């Protein structure tokens, strides 16, 4: 009663070193680009989408929509990936930088520090990593890369050393900086600039539409917002047309750092801190 | 291994591997023989008692 | 490959030997251990051992009760295991006589620690908390034993008691009279925005709605006391950032037809509880809604 196993095929000679050292990895994620049943290994991880100019969250919204294989079984010149389902439960590897515990739920991060290694490949597996350092994660990379234009001041590059570490159980590890040679990313750029875009404009037309709405006013909550907005406060149509699908073209612009679907929830971990047992989750 | 009770931890699959190895301990007692009986024994001289 | 196989009968997982079965039977020996029908085999139940002291073990006998866990920021427990009868001194739901009886039973060390750890940092509980599932099992000497149970049924081994989760009578809610016929249940914690008064609001809404945004659009107008409450902290003390006025997240979903009332014992204590016999636990993660 054979199973789901992806064949994944190699291309390459490997030495009995090589398969030693890639027996280690078994119960390891891996990111698959399409739910296929035969596929080499250059379809096989993160290093076919890595970008010399695309970054963190370029690569983050090509990790959505990825069926997160495990290693069954390695053997001669073949792997048996193993797709899993919704409901069951596996061991995944403590292949993250950051340890777990016993009821955390785990997502996936693309690996911001630095496995086989060929000619023109090498093997590259993500992070899994528990929500609140997701979070924390995600609110740091946007903040840092809002810290890109006004670098050259002597405060705000202590203030970035700051941000640029963040703290765990035991783990003062430290991130990569988003921009590079005091300009951004394109990546990161699109990514502060649907921010402040839409702050712009939720700080302009919210004033207008809940005036408008005042007179049709039928609860005891929006007075208290518009008397929050006026506190704060101290043309064609088509403009507002295109200003209010300005404003949701920004948000649909942005919802790859907004959330994170909880794929893992571990329920043991092994001793000594290398695999924990995790039911899968969509 | 061993069973014990509820409420106590277990011992868990366990196995140990060790491996001893060989010396190497020559010795050498090299005998000297005096060049006269060397020269006396392998060749033949005249018959005297 | 050829037709047989796949016109063939598929293997009846459970008739077929077990692979100690095949093991023994094809070298013929004997052992002391009874082998032939291995237990748990037939179990969906994804259950997962925990550790717990004495002072959270209170209410725990009696099978069925939300083994919420936590975090505390100190580094020697770096999690603790909370029931959801012992969140409800932090429960502004929770009545005065129901929480004066319901301290006076978790008068441990454990208990009252995890209660001055719960309302000392700077977060709320929802990012401060994180559900579990249900406890079954109580293997009880002075550190204890739970099973959880984190998706599956509530049932004993052999499939012979199917157990019942149930929850104190402060945190039930239901919004409709005409009940459904399946109906979900979810864990709604909301925050009143006074300043002393920071204490949640704990609840257990049965509802029959599946959806998630028909369900914060009826929630949002349940809560509207709280909603201009959080408005009213936001306009009076500014410079100061809240967040997540409610939290909601998916626990299971019952039968609806079996939904009842009973009561807890615990050393002569009772307390009025909803009963939730068929329970199932699917989780989803912690969402909010302002």
């Amino acid at each position: 009663a054979m199973e789901a196993n992806i064949f994944c095929t190699f291309d390459h000679k490997l030495s009995i070193a090589d398969v030693g050292k890639l027996t280690k990895l078994v119960a390891a994620v891996v990111p698959i680009p399409q739910r296929l049943h035969l596929i080499k290994h250059y379809q096989l991880g993160l290093h076919q989408f890595v970008d010399h100019t695309r970054g963190y969250v370029r690569l983050r919204g090509l990790l959505r929509n990825m069926t997160l294989t495990l290693m069954r079984r390695v053997e001669g010149n073949q792997i048996l990936l193993h797709v899993p389902t919704h409901g069951l439960l596996y061991t995944v590897l403590n292949t993250g930088p950051v340890t777990w515990e016993k009821g955390d739920a785990l997502c996936v991060l693309p690996p911001l520090f630095h496995l086989l290694t060929l000619g023109q490949w090498e093997l590259v597996l993500p992070w899994i990593v528990p929500m609140p350092l997701a979070l924390e994660i995600n609110q740091r990379l946007l903040i840092m890369g809002l810290f890109s234009l006004d670098r050259s001041y002597e405060e705000v590059k202590a203030a970035v050393q700051q941000l640029q570490t963040i703290t765990f159980r035991d783990a003062t590890f430290t991130i990569p900086d988003p921009v590079i040679d005091q300009h951004l990313l394109i990546d990161m750029k699109t990514a502060c600039l649907s921010m402040s875009m839409v702050a712009n404009l939720a700080s302009e037309l919210t004033m207008t539409y809940v005036r408008k709405l005042a007179l049709e006013d039928s609860s005891m909550l929006l007075v208290k917002c518009q008397e929050l907005l006026m506190r704060l406060d101290r043309v064609s149509p088509d403009d507002e047309i295109a200003r209010l699908s300005a404003l949701f073209v920004m948000l649909r612009q942005l919802d790859d750092l907004i959330r994170e679907q909880v794929v893992f929830t571990v329920c043991d971990v092994s001793p000594d801190n290398k695999s924990a047992t995790c039911i899968f989750k969509g | 291994r061993v069973a014990s009770g509820a409420g106590l931890p277990t011992s868990r699959q366990t196995t140990i591997m060790v491996t001893k190895y060989s010396e190497k301990s020559p010795i050498t007692i090299p005998f000297e023989l005096s060049a006269a009986c060397l020269t006396y024994l392998r060749e033949t001289f005249e018959g005297t008692i | 490959m050829d037709a047989r196989a796949v016109a063939k009968r598929p293997r009846d997982p459970a008739d077929e030997d077990n692979e100690l079965v095949t093991a023994l039977k094809a070298k013929r020996e004997v052992n002391t251990i009874s082998v032939r029908y291995l237990y748990h085999a037939d179990h969906q139940a994804l259950t997962a051992r925990f550790f717990v002291p004495e002072g959270l073990v209170e209410f725990e006998a009696q099978p069925g009760a939300l083994l919420i866990r936590m975090e505390t920021g100190c580094d020697s427990p770096r999690h603790l295991y909370i029931s959801l009868y012992l969140l409800g001194i932090r429960a502004s739901n929770v009545s005065a006589s129901t929480r004066c009886l319901l301290e006076s039973v978790y008068t441990a060390s454990a208990a009252r620690a995890a209660l001055q750890w719960l309302d000392l940092g700077p977060h709320l509980l929802h990012r401060r908390l994180e559900t579990l599932g249900c406890v079954k099992t109580v293997s009880l000497g002075i550190t204890s034993l739970l099973t959880c149970v984190m998706r599956g049924y509530l049932y004993n081994t052999l499939k012979t008691e199917v157990f019942a989760l149930m929850i104190p009578k402060d945190m039930y809610l239901t919004w409709e009279e005409t009940r459904g016929r399946l109906q979900y249940v979810y864990l709604i914690i909301v925050y009143d925005y006074d300043g002393p008064e920071t204490r949640p609001g704990i609840y257990v809404l049965t509802s029959s709605i599946a959806h998630w945004q028909t369900l914060v659009d009826v929630a949002r107008g349940k809560f509207a006391r709280e909603r201009c409450s959080f408005v009213n902290r936001r306009i009076t003390r500014p410079r100061q950032i809240p967040l997540c006025t409610g939290v909601i997240q998916k626990l299971g979903w019952c039968l609806a037809d079996d939904i009842h009332t009973s009561f807890l014992v615990h050393k002569e204590l009772k307390l009025s509880v909803v009963r939730l016999d068929n329970f199932s636990v699917e989780l989803g993660d912690f969402r909010e809604f302002v």
